[PDB]
């Protein structure tokens, strides 16, 4: 029920244990080197199998 | 209420989204000791009138 400027959908796959590093300021393989998350990250998350 | 009184001890012992909280913890607490300084001031500023 509200309206955005702009909203970007970032495509990709993980793994299942992977899930956790995929947070704001949250370290890992995949968190500090391929997709860090911003701390001010208003937006959403959203996984499926 | 922070971890330690020093400013760097928090930045560089904790994560950034940690030393958001124990940071604010400082600004907070110190903020009334300038609030409560600045009150004083006042006061025996009306004192010294």
């Amino acid at each position: 029920d509200l309206c955005f400027t702009n909203v970007y959908a970032d495509s990709f796959v993980i793994r299942g244990d992977e899930v956790r590093q995929i947070a704001p300021g949250q370290t890992g393989k995949i968190a500090d080197y391929n997709y860090k998350l911003p701390d001010d990250f208003t937006g959403c998350v959203i996984a499926w199998n | 209420g922070a971890i330690s009184s020093v400013l760097n001890d928090i930045l560089s012992r904790l994560d950034p989204p940690e030393a958001e909280v124990q940071i604010d913890r400082l600004i907070t607490g110190r903020l009334q000791s300038l609030q409560t300084y600045v009150t004083q001031q006042l006061i025996r500023a009306a004192e010294i009138r």
